[PDB]
């Protein structure tokens, strides 16, 4: 469960595809949170028109090295 | 019954040593001997570490403290249903039973024994610290 | 040595003597229970004072306390 | 006015703090598009600071050195200067709220401490009962007066256990 | 934790950085050879100087981790 | 079904429910009336 | 027939109790001459986790 | 065998482990506990004890004396004392290295020296001490002083000198001679020497033991005091360009009541303390006549107890049996000693900051700083002190019998409803000022920070405005111009302290806001909390529902064992314990709220702890990170210097701290396991088998681990605060 949501917020809020087109300049993300109490700020600016947590966990990294180009296949 | 004697040329249980067995304490203070029969051999864990075959017959053992020979007596009594018995010796030779005293284990009530620290009152009767303060030296209020 | 008391309140139900691992105390005869025995404690110079005792009386409160007292050899329970 | 405090509507800091927020949100937002998600999204965060600043003046809020709203305790003054909404209003709110939540568990108890088990009452929870008594809890104040009245809001003495001093 | 902490200052002085012109810049500047050798090092050095980034990560899209700082210190 | 409702009737699921609830009605609040202050 | 009646619930007077001024239903009272005849049995446990006790004639009161 | 040490226990001297060392070191001082002792034996060592104990206070004075006229720079401080650093003492250590001799050289030495701290320049310059002849003189005398102290301690135990415990007993007559000599007469004895010698040196008059009967203090000489005409002492005062030591701008008064502060040297004015000293020495003079001692007239404190009950009956029997309660009881007497000597030790520290009496102490901060910590400190560990003996007043020395029905059994009878009351008044205080820093620290984080809750503190300001504040506004009391009170002092001190409490530039009512009103909450969950643990602990020392017989067990013990449920930490001595690290945490809050807030007044920027103090992050970086760099910079790889020592110190109480959460976590049968392994190696092992112990090696009790484990967490505490402070207020100013 918990690795089918991590490939479910890769395909769905991140900005994967992005990045793949720059791996060195667009910060990893697969995390969005709500408008809600002001906590919106925490959605900063990764890059490639997205906005969101900067994840630590190098999932973009494995799935680039799988192969996977596509949000579809995630 | 009679109390019985210490009889130092019996055998021990088969067991290869270790290194929690007695000290220095034992030749110069005191140490504990525990004698058990048993009806055949059979291997049983060692209070100090280890596990130790019992042979058939007379089994005796050295331990440092009292309480090391009571744990084996307990081991013994409730496992292989077996009546030990230990003492207290000395470095001068001088052997004292402790345990069963009287011959009969203190578990189970026994005539002749003579009740000791026994307070004919309960603990809610006991009087306050102030009226046992500047005694000969600390004393709580239940030792009078 | 530590101090060891039995108080009237016991009902001699036998469980701080087969508790106690140091052969402290015993069972005598009485008459104040049901049972007809009372706990004592003829051998409290070898008490260690671990109150296993107190943790096996039944009786609300305790029939038998410890108090420690004077630190030694066996009080300590030093095998050196 | 209170405490040598100005108006928010009147504190040059006030309005200085509104537009250094309004400007570092303007300058992330001069990054992106203009009909894209993070455009939108700046967007609703920069009309929602403006409306959040112009609410917080329009309440009558006083503002100190630092431009920040201060707020008034004291019942007098509030009262005096129109500053009741701060510190009294919610005052009263929150004891009403925390009286109901009080007295609803406070009547749970009492309704299952007679029964056989209440224990498992108190594990497994009964939920018509509590919902009925939480519905019911609407009136805590004059139940609680009324049973503070009658003596039956308190025990005896008698009744609780004690340490032997 | 000295693990952790050892690997930290250890990469950040001589492993990871940017590429210049003729030469290598380092994230610390290569003081772990010079300053890791006292408790006073590591108390300025890495604990003092690498937590500016925490402490006043307020206002940003890292300001939940500063807020978390403070929450596991409690 | 009766002892699946008496299931959920237990003290961890009724305080998740709950907290759900109540955390639920705090959110919608302040999401249609942002940055309550003073009343 | 001394003592309180069997299944009766009194009231503990002893100080040291941890049921004191607690309500405790009777179990048994015994005919002899001991010291602590009544038999309690209580519904709470103490922190020994014990729910009876012996105590007096004059340690518990009918309430 | 028997051991002689310690001969006061014969059950210790029995003891063949090491922890009878240990038990002998900690027992030495409780009497009460010895063998054989009676109550004149006890009162007889405790007079002897006292009496010690003043020895070694005059001896320390005599060596601060002795050092600062030796190894200081006295008489180069008392020309400049604005740009002038005071010198400790000397610092002799082989282990210097060359750059740390020239880092300590300062001041104007010739050799590496200690800056000082404790202020003791600005006092000994406010009272008249000029040359270091002066300062050698008071420190032999000092010295003579400690030396017949001694040998009053060691003669009072001899025969023919033991005083009898009748003596020890007489209430009346030792509370009329403490009202009317040792604290009337010293009074006014001091207000003789600030009449004679502290104001004419200050007005550029030398006045010595060489000229003092030659010189008048007043120029009318005793003619106003004998006429009643004082207000001629009055006449003629110190004006606004006086230069302190010098007769530019000097006066002719004595005793005035000009209030406020010294236009030079920001303190308070002398001849406003020696009035004060000598109505004060007036008062209390008056006030040692109450008590009958041997003339008929006075008064008896049993008779003045025994009549003090209501007569409803809401206090009961009142005070009756409260005499004989109090006077048999030494630790009583001993929780109340400590219990106001605590309080006055922080009225000192807010009143010595707020209030400067010593010449040139304002600008001084590191010795204000230092010297507010340190009596906080004080008054903290004393206050603790002072509920651990009621506790032990409870347990050893309290009789139900014969307080029956008094105010003291009364509180003992609802003991439940105040220790619930407190455990309330602490979560109340302790939820809500969490959850507002939380709430100031979130708004921070999300870049909202005028969505924070800031609580005006106007009941304070309100005060503030009483006492003749004109900045909130309220323009009441004092600070209206037409009121009552305002106008019948206009004449006498109102303008001084309203010219005083309306500047910004000192400390005499601090201007407050939001973060004042957060951190006094915060001050108060701490000092309701300590107060909760400490009373609970004094009020179940006696019994619980779970140790119904506590007192027969005395007033520290490890525990009752792991029945009924467990027992660990159920003593007195625990709850003491326990107390002791909470009123470290409140110290530590009041010395960090007077550290920031006087740091930022010194710095010319007050704006920084407004808008920084409202939220936590601000505290741990605005003030303790920004604040620590000089310190951590003390020593480098590319140098050190003068504060090379503090970082050292701060590392030090660090390291001492950690050590201490060693005792604190670990508890003593892992320890007795492994050394129990230990005697065997050493028993095993050939060449240092022939060499063996004369105690048995045992680990720390339980008890002994618990104090241990405090100790080193107190001195780490303190050692680590202590170098913060003083390195961050010395290398910023
Ligand atoms: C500058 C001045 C000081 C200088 C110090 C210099 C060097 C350091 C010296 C010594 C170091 C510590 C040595 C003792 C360690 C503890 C050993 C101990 O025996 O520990 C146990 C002792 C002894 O307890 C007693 O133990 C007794 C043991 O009796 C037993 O044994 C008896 C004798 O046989 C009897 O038989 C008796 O029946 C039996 O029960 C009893 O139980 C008593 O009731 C019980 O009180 O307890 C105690 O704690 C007694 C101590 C009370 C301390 C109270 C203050 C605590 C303050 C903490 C915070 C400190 C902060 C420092 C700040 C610094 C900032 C710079
Ligand atoms: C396993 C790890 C995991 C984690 C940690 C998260 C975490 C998160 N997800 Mg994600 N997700 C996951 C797996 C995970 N997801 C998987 C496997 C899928 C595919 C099905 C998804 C599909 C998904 C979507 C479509 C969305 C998220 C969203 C979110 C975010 C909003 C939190 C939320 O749930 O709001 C809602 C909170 C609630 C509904 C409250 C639920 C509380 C209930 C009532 C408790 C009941 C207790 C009961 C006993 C247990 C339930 C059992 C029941 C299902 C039978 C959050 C950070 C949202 C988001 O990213 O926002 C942009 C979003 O829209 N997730
Ligand atoms: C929790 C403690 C607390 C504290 C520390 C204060 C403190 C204060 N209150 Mg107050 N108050 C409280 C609780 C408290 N109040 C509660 C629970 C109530 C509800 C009953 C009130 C209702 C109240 C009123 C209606 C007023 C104050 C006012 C005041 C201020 C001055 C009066 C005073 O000191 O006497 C203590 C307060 C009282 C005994 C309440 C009665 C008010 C007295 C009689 C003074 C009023 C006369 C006049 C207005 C004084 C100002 C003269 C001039 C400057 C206008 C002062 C700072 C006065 C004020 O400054 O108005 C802005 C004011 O009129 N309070
Ligand atoms: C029926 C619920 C209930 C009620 C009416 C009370 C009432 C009270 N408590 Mg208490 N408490 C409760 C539950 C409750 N508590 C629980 C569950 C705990 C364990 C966390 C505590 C722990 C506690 C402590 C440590 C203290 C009090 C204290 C007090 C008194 C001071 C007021 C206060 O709010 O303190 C604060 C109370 C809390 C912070 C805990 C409240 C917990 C929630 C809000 C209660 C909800 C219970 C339940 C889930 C709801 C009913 C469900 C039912 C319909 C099925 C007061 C009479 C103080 C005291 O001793 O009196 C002077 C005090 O020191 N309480
Ligand atoms: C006890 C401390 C405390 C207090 C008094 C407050 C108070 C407040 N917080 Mg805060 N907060 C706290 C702790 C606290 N918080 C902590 C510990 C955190 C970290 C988790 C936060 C994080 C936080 C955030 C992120 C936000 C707040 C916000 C708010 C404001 C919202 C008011 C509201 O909910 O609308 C009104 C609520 C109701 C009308 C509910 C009424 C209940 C029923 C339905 C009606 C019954 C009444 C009769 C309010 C003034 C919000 C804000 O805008 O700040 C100004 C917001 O953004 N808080
Ligand atoms: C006028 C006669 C007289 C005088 C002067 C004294 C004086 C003293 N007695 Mg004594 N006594 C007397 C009569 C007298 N007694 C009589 C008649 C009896 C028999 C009934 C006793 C029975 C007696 C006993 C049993 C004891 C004493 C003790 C003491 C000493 C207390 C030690 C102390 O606290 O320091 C001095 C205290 C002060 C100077 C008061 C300080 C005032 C506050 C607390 C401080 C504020 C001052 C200021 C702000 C700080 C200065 C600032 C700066 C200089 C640092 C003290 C020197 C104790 C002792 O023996 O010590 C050896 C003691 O045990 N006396
Ligand atoms: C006028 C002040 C005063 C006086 C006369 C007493 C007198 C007494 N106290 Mg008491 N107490 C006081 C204040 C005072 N106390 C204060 C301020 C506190 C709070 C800290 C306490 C807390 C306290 C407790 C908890 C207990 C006593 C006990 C006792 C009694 C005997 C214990 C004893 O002293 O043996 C000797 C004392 C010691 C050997 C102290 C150990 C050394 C300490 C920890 C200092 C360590 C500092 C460290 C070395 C610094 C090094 C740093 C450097 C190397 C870098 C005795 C009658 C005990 C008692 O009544 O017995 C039942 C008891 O348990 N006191
Ligand atoms: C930062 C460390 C810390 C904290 C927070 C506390 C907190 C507290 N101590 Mg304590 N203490 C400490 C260290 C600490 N202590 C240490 C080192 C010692 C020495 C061993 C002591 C010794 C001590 C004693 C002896 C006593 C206390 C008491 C108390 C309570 C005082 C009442 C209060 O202020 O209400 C406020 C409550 C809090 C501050 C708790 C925090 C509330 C949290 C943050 C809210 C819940 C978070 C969220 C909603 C849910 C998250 C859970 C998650 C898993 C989902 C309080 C809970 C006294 C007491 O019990 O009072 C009755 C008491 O007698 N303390
Ligand atoms: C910083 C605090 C601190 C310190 C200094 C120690 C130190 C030690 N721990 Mg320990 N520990 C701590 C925290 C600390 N612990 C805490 C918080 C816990 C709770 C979780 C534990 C739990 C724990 C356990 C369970 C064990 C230890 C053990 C040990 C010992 C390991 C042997 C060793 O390191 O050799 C050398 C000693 C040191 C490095 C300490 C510093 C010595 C300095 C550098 C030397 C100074 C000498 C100097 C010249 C002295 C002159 C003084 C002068 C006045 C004369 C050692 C003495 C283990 C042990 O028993 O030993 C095998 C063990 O089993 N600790
Ligand atoms: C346990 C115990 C005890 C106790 C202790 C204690 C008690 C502590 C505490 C505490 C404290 C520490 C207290 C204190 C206090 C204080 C008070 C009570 C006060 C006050 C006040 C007033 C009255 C004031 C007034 C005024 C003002 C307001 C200002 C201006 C001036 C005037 C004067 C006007 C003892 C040992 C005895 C013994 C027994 C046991
Ligand atoms: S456990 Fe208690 S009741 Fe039972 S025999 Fe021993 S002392 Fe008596
Ligand atoms: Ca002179």
């Amino acid at each position: 469960i918990w690795l089918s949501g991590m490939y479910f917020h890769g395909a769905r809020f991140s900005n994967y595809e992005a990045w793949l087109s720059d791996p060195t300049h667009i910060k990893p993300s697969a995390q969005v949170v709500w408008p809600i109490v002001g906590q919106e700020i925490l959605n900063g600016d990764v890059g490639g028109g997205f906005q969101g947590i900067q994840i630590t966990s190098g999932f973009f990294q494995l799935w680039r090295a799988s192969g996977i180009t596509s949000e579809l296949q995630l | 019954w009679t109390v019985p004697t210490l009889n130092p040329d019996t055998p021990s249980p088969i067991f290869g040593g270790s290194t929690g067995g007695l000290l220095r304490k034992a030749q110069t203070e005191e140490f504990y001997v525990i004698t058990w029969e048993a009806k055949k051999e059979q291997i049983f864990e060692m209070p100090t570490g280890g596990a130790a075959i019992m042979r058939q017959g007379p089994n005796l053992l050295k331990f440092g403290k009292k309480e090391q020979c009571l744990a084996l007596t307990t081991q013994l009594r409730n496992k292989f249903k077996l009546t030990p018995c230990f003492y207290r010796v000395f470095p001068d030779g001088k052997v004292q039973y402790l345990h069963p005293a009287d011959g009969v284990y203190p578990e189970k009530v026994n005539a002749g024994r003579v009740g000791a620290n026994q307070n004919m009152r309960r603990i809610g009767q006991n009087v306050n610290p102030i009226k046992v303060k500047f005694s000969g030296r600390m004393m709580s209020p239940a030792e009078i | 040595a530590h101090i060891v008391k039995i108080y009237d309140t016991c009902i001699g139900c036998t469980q701080c003597v087969r508790a106690c691992p140091l052969d402290v105390l015993e069972m005598v005869p009485w008459d104040g229970c049901k049972a007809s025995q009372m706990a004592s404690a003829p051998r409290t110079e070898d008490c260690v004072g671990c109150k296993r005792c107190e943790t096996a009386c039944p009786t609300d409160f305790l029939s038998v306390r410890v108090y420690l007292g004077s630190e030694s050899t066996r009080s300590m329970g030093l095998s050196y | 006015d209170i405490a040598g405090l100005t108006p928010c509507s009147e504190s040059k800091a006030y309005a200085k703090l509104e537009k250094k927020e309004l400007k570092t949100l303007e300058k992330r937002l001069k990054q992106y598009e203009a009909d894209s998600a993070p455009a939108v999204a700046l967007k609703a965060t920069m009309e929602r600071t403006k409306a959040r600043f112009a609410n917080y003046a329009k309440a009558g809020l006083l503002c100190g050195n630092d431009g920040l709203p201060h707020l008034i305790a004291d019942p007098g003054l509030a009262l005096k200067y129109g500053h009741a909404g701060e510190v009294f209003i919610p005052t009263f709110g929150f004891l009403y709220v925390a009286g109901y939540i009080g007295y609803v568990g406070r009547q749970y108890l009492i309704a299952v401490k007679g029964e056989a088990k209440p224990t498992d009452k108190e594990i497994i929870i009964d939920v018509p009962l509590a919902t009925k008594l939480a519905w019911q809890g609407a009136g805590w104040p004059l139940a609680a007066v009324q049973e503070l009245q009658r003596g039956t809001l308190l025990e005896k003495e008698e009744n609780i256990t004690v340490s032997p001093r | 934790s000295i693990v952790i902490f050892h690997f930290s200052w250890k990469m950040q002085s001589d492993v990871w950085g940017t590429v210049t012109a003729s030469g290598v810049s380092h994230i610390t500047g290569g003081n772990f050879a010079q300053s890791a050798n006292t408790i006073n090092g590591w108390l300025r050095d890495f604990l003092w100087a690498q937590s500016s980034q925490v402490i006043q990560s307020y206002g940003s899209a890292l300001s939940a981790y500063g807020l978390i700082f403070l929450g596991a210190h409690f | 079904m009766k002892d699946f409702t008496t299931y959920l009737s237990t003290a961890p699921v009724i305080a998740t429910i709950w907290f759900t609830f109540t955390a639920g009605l705090l959110i919608e609040i302040n999401r249609y009336f942002p940055d309550p202050l003073v009343f | 027939e001394v003592g309180p009646k069997r299944g009766s619930l009194v009231k503990i007077l002893r100080p040291e109790s941890y049921w004191f001024n607690q309500v405790g239903k009777v179990v048994s009272v015994d005919q002899s001459g001991v010291r602590y005849p009544v038999v309690v049995r209580f519904e709470n446990q103490n922190y020994a986790g014990v729910t009876t006790n012996n105590y007096a004639l004059d340690e518990v009161v009918a309430a | 065998a028997t051991k002689l040490f310690p001969k006061f226990s014969q059950g210790l001297a029995q003891d063949p482990t090491t922890r009878r060392i240990w038990y002998g070191l900690a027992m030495a001082h409780d009497f009460e506990s010895h063998d054989g002792m009676t109550e004149e034996n006890l009162y007889q060592k405790i007079f002897a004890s006292h009496f010690g104990q003043l020895s070694i206070i005059f001896l320390w004075t005599s060596g601060n004396l002795f050092h600062v006229a030796w190894q200081g720079n006295f008489e180069q401080w008392v020309t400049d004392p604005v740009h002038i650093r005071p010198i400790a003492h000397a610092i002799w250590d082989p282990h210097f290295g060359q750059p740390a001799v020239e880092a300590f050289t300062r001041g104007g030495a010739s050799g590496p020296v200690n800056i000082s701290t404790s202020g003791v320049y600005q006092w000994w310059y406010t009272i008249g001490m000029r040359t270091n002849q002066d300062l050698y003189v008071g420190s032999v005398f000092l010295a003579l002083v400690s030396a017949i102290f001694l040998f009053a301690g060691w003669l009072h135990l001899q025969p023919n000198f033991q005083p009898s415990l009748s003596w020890f007993k007489d209430a009346e007559s030792r509370l009329n001679h403490h009202l009317s000599g040792l604290f009337g007469v010293s009074s006014l004895a001091w207000t003789g020497h600030l009449v004679h010698v502290a104001i004419p040196e200050s007005r550029g008059q030398h006045v010595g033991w060489d000229n003092f009967l030659s010189v008048l203090p007043h120029p009318q000489g005793l003619t106003p005091f004998f006429t009643g005409n004082w207000a001629a002492y009055a006449q003629s005062p110190d004006t606004a360009s006086h230069v302190f030591g010098t007769a530019q701008g000097s006066g002719q008064a004595i005793l005035t009541f000009l209030g406020g502060f010294h236009p030079q040297t920001q303190s308070l004015w002398l001849t406003d303390m020696a009035h004060h000293h000598l109505a004060i020495a007036v008062i209390f003079i008056v006030a040692g006549h109450m008590y009958r001692t041997n003339f008929g007239i006075g008064h008896r404190m049993q008779a003045i107890l025994e009549a003090h009950t209501p007569p409803s009956g809401s206090l009961g029997a009142g005070h009756k049996g409260l005499f004989d309660t109090v006077n048999n009881s030494l630790h009583f007497q001993l929780g109340l000693a400590l219990a106001s000597v605590g309080t006055i030790t922080s009225l000192v520290a807010q009143h010595m900051y707020s209030l400067p009496p010593y010449a040139f102490q304002a600008i001084d901060f590191t010795t204000q700083a230092a010297l507010y910590t340190h009596h906080q400190y004080i008054a903290g560990f004393i206050m603790c002190g002072a509920f651990a003996h009621g506790a032990i007043f409870f347990i050893r020395d309290y009789d139900p019998e014969q307080n029956k029905g008094n105010v003291l059994a009364r509180m003992l009878d609802h003991k439940e409803a105040l220790i619930s009351h407190l455990s309330w008044v602490s979560l109340f205080l302790g939820f809500h000022t969490l959850g507002l820093y939380v709430h100031n620290d979130v708004m921070q984080a999300f870049g909202t920070p005028e969505k924070q809750i800031l609580i005006e503190p106007v009941f304070a300001q309100w005060i503030q405005a009483a006492h003749g504040k004109a900045l909130y506004g309220f323009d009441f009391l004092l600070s209206s111009k037409t009121s009552a009170a305002f106008a019948n002092g206009q004449s006498l001190w109102l303008p001084g302290w309203l010219d005083a409490i309306n500047n910004n530039q000192n400390s005499l009512f601090l201007t407050i806001g939001p973060g004042d009103f957060l951190v006094h909450h915060a001050i108060a969950l701490g000092l309701h909390t300590t107060t909760l643990i400490l009373v609970k602990g004094a009020l179940d020392a006696r019994g619980s529902k779970l140790m119904p017989d506590k007192k027969d067990f005395g007033y520290s013990f490890p525990c009752d064992g792991p029945g009924r449920g467990g027992t660990c930490d159920i003593s007195a001595y625990d709850a003491f314990y326990l107390a002791v690290f909470w009123m470290l945490n409140t110290i530590g809050w009041v010395t960090f709220y007077w550290h920031w807030k006087h740091l930022t007044l010194w710095q010319g920027n007050v704006a920084q702890f407004d808008e920084s103090s409202t939220y936590l992050m601000g505290w741990l970086r605005d003030y303790l990170w920004l604040n620590s760099s000089q310190l951590i910079n003390g020593y480098n790889p590319f140098g050190m210097n003068s504060l090379s020592v503090w970082a050292w110190t701060f590392l030090f109480g660090h390291l001492i701290y950690a050590t201490g959460f060693m005792f604190l976590i670990s508890w003593r049968g892992y320890w007795q396991e492994l050394i129990e392994t230990l005697v065997w190696a050493h028993e095993k092992t050939p060449l240092a088998n022939l060499v063996y112990w004369k105690d048995k090696p045992v680990a720390l009790s339980i008890v002994q681990a618990r104090l241990v484990g405090l100790a080193h967490f107190s001195v780490g505490y303190i050692f680590t605060y202590a170098a913060f402070l003083i390195a961050s207020t010395s290398g910023r100013f």
